[PDB]
């Protein structure tokens, strides 16, 4: 499992719980949606982009 | 002892160094998370920060900008690694904070600073999934001012017959760079599409890390600086070539690889680019 479309709209706490169950060594970082990010590829990382309600705004994916 | 990363030799950069072309007096802005200016294998000429909470551009709290900077210009000596353009004038334009992210306005601010400070080359090992008219305007203005603008194509792999190139790489004014390994095979994460221009080494790339360290990273972020450094080598041999001529020399002298949708023009060859005779620019 590398993508989580079912988590769009969930809170950060809810999303982290599911991702860690599916990918125990996931390196999760939370950022505002609409930002620019570094383009290195990290297979263990999962960025969570959040909206103004602090909910997952985009499909989480490894990288 | 110094070790030359495979990618530097693969794009034929040491051929130019042996002729005396090392990027001297060419100004390259690394628009990224800052550059650790204290690294013994780097010489930072200047910089500026656009990150409100991190005014010092010479403190890299992420590590990515220092690694990108080492691919462009790690010093030629008896320690660490070797950059593509080891004599380049390297500028730390910090637009990303410790978490590796930045607002679009901070990236645009860094591009505006780069134009105002007469940078010859801009490297942007960064991107986002959406564009903006202001971001497009900034990269277009830099190219209209004569700057060579290079960016990572993105790490979004494939999606049917659609483009996965992110922004600012997707704009036609920018040279969007994908990633290959030491065997010239496209990395599965490398973005694809009509906007992909050229490829460069982006798998297991050794470079400088903050605190007098070295390490390997993967990504189109690692491929981009090989091309930005190659542009600086070309300008050190041909100071009168326009950005249009530097870009065409790199795109029209590549080693052809796979289909253009996945590989663009192919792998850059800076030795061939620096010997190029233009017929259209
Ligand atoms: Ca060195």
């Amino acid at each position: 499992k590398t993508e989580w479309p079912e988590l769009v709209g969930k809170s950060v706490e809810e999303a982290k719980k599911v991702i860690l169950q599916d990918k125990p060594a996931a390196q999760i970082i939370v950022l505002p949606v609409g930002t620019i990010v570094t383009m290195e590829y990290r297979i263990d990382r999962v960025r969570l982009f959040v909206d103004k309600l602090d909910n997952i705004a985009q499909v989480p994916r490894v990288g | 002892a110094q070790s030359v990363p495979y990618g530097v030799s693969q794009i034929k950069a040491p051929a130019l160094h042996s002729q005396g072309y090392t990027g001297s007096n060419v100004k390259v802005a690394v628009i990224d998370s800052g550059i650790d200016s204290s690294h013994p294998d780097l010489k930072v000429a200047g910089g500026a920060s656009m990150v409100p909470s991190e005014t010092n551009p010479f403190q890299d709290n992420n590590s990515h900008g220092t690694h990108v900077a080492g691919t462009v210009a790690a010093l030629n000596n008896s320690i660490g690694v070797l950059g593509v353009a080891p004599s380049a004038s390297l500028y730390a334009v910090k637009v990303l904070g410790a978490d590796g992210s930045g607002q679009y306005s901070w990236i645009i601010n860094g591009i505006e600073w780069a134009i105002a400070n007469n940078m010859d080359v801009i490297n942007m090992s960064l991107g986002g999934p959406s564009g903006s008219a202001a971001l497009k305007a900034a990269v277009d203005k830099a190219v209209a001012s004569g700057v060579v603008v290079v960016a990572a194509a993105g790490n979004e792999g494939t999606s049917g017959s659609s483009s996965t190139v992110g922004y600012p790489g997707k704009y036609p004014s920018v040279i969007a760079v994908g990633a290959v390994d030491s065997s010239n095979q496209r990395a599965s994460f490398s973005s694809v599409g009509p906007e992909l221009d050229v490829m460069a080494p982006g798998v297991s790339i050794q470079s400088t890390l903050p605190g007098n360290k070295y390490g390997a990273y993967n990504g189109t972020s690692m491929a981009s600086p090989h091309v930005a450094g190659a542009a600086a080598l070309i300008l050190s041999k041909h100071p009168n070539w326009t950005n249009t001529q530097v870009r065409s020399s790199l795109e029209n002298t590549t080693t052809k690889l796979g289909d253009s949708f996945y590989y663009g023009k192919g792998l850059i060859n800076v030795q061939a680019a620096a010997q190029h005779h233009h017929h259209h620019h």
